[PDB]
RNA sequence: GUGGGAGAGGGUGGUGGAAUUCCCGGAGUAGCGGUGAAAUGCGCAGAUACCGGGAGGAACGCCGAUGGCGAAGGCAGCCACCUGGUCCACCCGUGACGCUGAGGCGCGAAAGCGUGGGGAGCAAACCGGAUCCGGGUAGUCCACGCCCUAAACGAUGCGCGCUAGGUCUCUGGGUCUCCUGGGGGCCGAAGCUAACGCGUUAAGCGCGCCGCCUGGGGAGUACGGCCGCAAGGC
RNA sequence: AGCUGUACCGGAAGGUGCGGCUGG
């Protein structure tokens, strides 16, 4: 246990802040959390646990207990019920793994006025790593979480604290959410469209990826090229080396031809 | 209706279901038969039981158009293959000949993975 | 300049002027690429195993001859030109290896 | 009984005796085991040869239809 | 193949004396043969590995065979290598 | 050298059907299809079960073995051509011409890349369902170039000599119930090993040459160099 | 069943495709 005094210290939590927690359980998390923040709402979904959860919190009263699922509800309407006069909100859920990925990115579509979220992941999707472009981790995924935050993992860790004995390594990650888009966009959807066509076969060339997995693409094997041209951009440079601003770039290139 | 008065009869005996099919000399089918028809949805299907139904139901259309004598070919590895035989056997016909036609492959096609790992 | 047997499966359903003619064009296409037969035997009509060219029956002739191997593939294919041979097969003439003594 | 002890003296390379290849045939068109045939390792090779040989010319059945229960 | 006719006169053409069957030169000529006729094959046909395996081997061989006979006597080698045309 | 033998060794040029899918006709039709159970999905422009006629792709069922071949990776429908290695008998020829091998050169399962074709089935990623099933792109296939990794293993480098046997099996030769070569396994003398075990196919007794080790983690990681379009490799 | 080379994961206390091994 006792990691929860490190995570925390990795989430500057303050007394002005606010804090949502998405997958409690035993309320541990929310136990040693309560002694730093003036304001800690929790979202809760299994109502065999709620009953021993009830009881558990009654020592501290600065808690609030929602009863349905991240997913089918309000963020923003929770953060103007509660959060009328807090300064800044962080996110501190430790909930599993294969239901965390698309919670967060969800979080971050919607643009709620939140801050940042400090989250457990495993070691090897750590939001793909530090997303470095020339890597193996650098990803479609990547390019959706450092559009809209910045993301760092602070620490690893080994061994276990609740299960009895994972396999995996895991990590704790710390974001947080930017003011704007990291360049200029003319679409979001032919965005993340052409961003999925780059990466669809990673190990392919880019102008493969382009000519194939893009619609059409046959009939504008000339235009495709050329626009890449005025791009600066090499035909055989792959996915993995193109970055945020390059990919806008390009994107800006491929509309109005 | 069309009074061959003799045919072939050919049972596709699978894992899933048995589907049962009477046809002319030529090899015009003149009427089926399936645990579906009969009424059994699901895993029951496959059952023999439904075998033993949709068998007779075979012979009674069949009956309807006036055959007497029949040539049974059976195809497939269903659990249901000899029960539905000795049924439309004993249904009320002349059986002549039966053959198992359980059709492999000369090593062709990649099967399934549920198939596979074969040594 | 080795010896081969060639054997020929081609349409029953032919009248002597046909067949005949048939006879004529592979012993002169077969004598053209230098071979020499020794042997000829005509086993006429044997019921086939399973249908060819949906026909249950067949006509085979066997040759045995001898003549230089580079050509060989070269004749296999000039015989198979003609729409009512069904089945050419040319095979080294080897040893009766013989068991059972 | 093997199929071998009760036959003739014949020839194994001859692609064209049919009903001695016949005899080397189950009820489906399948080259019987050793055990069944009773032939040496080297012999097995060869008729397997042989009746691929004459199987492809038609004489022989790739495959037959069992007539049973 | 190698027919026996072209192989016996090659043999009785290089022989040191009537009956010679077995001296380098009969050697290192039979397996200049086996070269020429391999080469030629790889020359036809590039994408046959495992024969090149046995055409370094008879290079190779031949090599030994030749630097033996250099070593020993070199006048008949420059005879040699002059009436089989080896090295261009 | 002469006389013979076996074999999924390799490359090239072709044809044989079983099966899956699609198309064109016939007849027939209330459901097919799937799991431990179920649900997506296909069908009145009439599906599956059926018969006949075409198209195309990939692989080669019994034989098939504990079997064979190759230096390894690996190699099975059949025929033809070109070609490598190897074994035995004769004991005919040369007279040490041999072994090993740092670098170099070549080969190198699968996965992956480039320039073009092809695409039946299966299937990463992906699209849906109950929370394994139905589809589906790359890929698996061919030609030419790259990539050079592994439980690339017998976890056992190569060559030669000596040291009891028994049994099974593959393939040769003789004076034929046995004798004598070359392979593949199993029990075991002496001996070796920490033990398991090895034991004429040594992990025994020795000689020759090459490669590699110096406690675990950090780590096959960092920097540098070489190779490659890239992933990446040394 | 486990291990392993590789190639991918926007429902990653690991999952799957192509192989390979018994150190099951």
């Amino acid at each position: 246990t006792n990691i929860l005094n490190r995570i925390v210290d990795h989430a500057e939590v303050t007394e002005k802040t606010g804090v949502i927690e998405i997958g409690p359980g035993i309320g541990a998390l929310t136990e040693q959390l309560a002694k730093r923040a003036k304001k800690v709402v929790a979202f809760e979904i299994d109502q065999r646990l709620l009953p021993i959860l009830k009881d558990t919190l009654s020592p501290y009263e600065n808690v609030t207990v929602i009863h349905q699922d991240v997913l089918k509800a309000d963020v923003k309407s929770v953060i103007e019920e509660q959060f009328q006069d807090c300064d800044e909100i962080m996110v501190v859920a430790n909930l599993p793994y294969y239901v965390t990925t698309p919670i967060i990115m969800k979080l971050l579509e919607e643009h709620l006025p939140l801050k940042g979220i400090v989250v457990m992941l495993q070691k090897e999707v750590a939001e793909r790593m530090a997303a470095d472009p020339s890597s193996k981790e650098y990803g479609s995924l990547s390019i959706a979480v450092q559009f809209y935050t910045e993301a760092k993992t602070v620490m690893i860790v080994p061994k276990t604290v609740f299960v009895p004995q994972p396999n995996v390594d895991s990590a704790v990650i710390r974001l947080i959410l930017r003011d704007g888009p990291a360049v200029d966009v003319e679409n979001e959807s032919f965005f993340f469209q052409l961003i999925k066509a780059s990466f669809a076969q990673r190990r392919k060339t880019l102008l493969n990826n382009l000519v194939n997995n893009l619609p059409e693409g046959k009939a504008q094997k000339s235009t495709i090229e050329q626009v890449l041209e005025e791009t600066n951009i090499d035909g055989k440079r792959r996915g993995e080396s193109l970055s945020i601003e390059e990919f806008a770039a390009l994107s800006n290139g491929l509309y109005k031809a | 209706k069309r009074q061959v008065a003799s045919g072939r009869a050919y049972i596709h005996a699978s894992y899933n279901n048995t589907i049962v099919t009477i046809t002319d000399p030529d090899g015009n089918p003149i009427t089926w038969s399936s645990g579906g028809v009969i009424g059994y949805k699901g895993s029951r299907k496959g059952t023999p039981y439904a075998a033993q139904l949709a068998a007779l139901d075979a012979a009674k259309k069949a009956m309807a158009y006036g055959m007497q004598s029949v040539d049974v070919i059976v195809r497939g590895t269903g659990a249901g293959r000899e029960q539905a035989i000795r049924a439309l056997q004993a249904s009320g016909l002349q059986v002549k000949s039966i053959v198992d036609d359980t059709p492999v492959p000369h090593n062709g096609c990649r099967p399934k993975k549920k198939f596979r790992k074969a040594s | 300049m080795r010896r081969y047997e060639v054997n020929i499966v081609l349409n029953p359903n032919l009248d002597q002027s046909q067949l005949a003619l048939e006879k004529e064009i592979i012993q002169r296409a077969l004598e053209n690429y230098g071979a020499r037969v020794e042997k000829v035997e005509e086993l006429g009509l044997r019921r086939l195993a399973y249908p060819i060219a949906k026909d249950p029956q067949g006509y085979f002739l066997w040759y045995q001859v001898e003549m230089p191997e580079d050509r060989v593939n070269d004749l296999a294919r000039e015989l198979r030109i003609r729409d009512n041979v069904r089945r050419v097969m040319v095979v080294k003439s080897q040893e009766p290896f013989l068991a059972n003594a | 009984a093997k199929v071998k002890a009760t036959l003739g003296e014949f020839d194994l390379r001859d692609y064209r005796n049919v009903e001695v290849l016949k005899r080397f045939l189950s009820e489906t068109g399948k080259i019987l085991p050793r055990r069944r045939t009773g032939l040496s390792a080297k012999e097995q090779r060869i008729l397997a040869k042989t009746i691929k040989r004459a199987r492809i010319l038609g004489l022989l059945p790739f495959t037959e239809k069992l007539v049973r229960k | 193949p190698i027919t026996k006719e072209e192989k016996q006169k090659v043999i009785q053409e290089f022989a040191r004396f009537p009956g010679d069957t077995g001296s380098t030169e009969v050697q290192v000529a039979l397996l200049t043969l086996r070269i020429n006729r391999l080469s030629e094959h790889l020359k036809v046909h590039k994408k046959d590995h495992h024969s090149h395996r046995g055409l370094l081997m008879m290079v190779g061989q031949r090599r030994r065979l030749l630097r033996y006979l250099q070593r020993e006597d070199p006048e008949r080698y420059r005879a040699l290598i002059e009436k089989l045309g080896i090295r261009g």
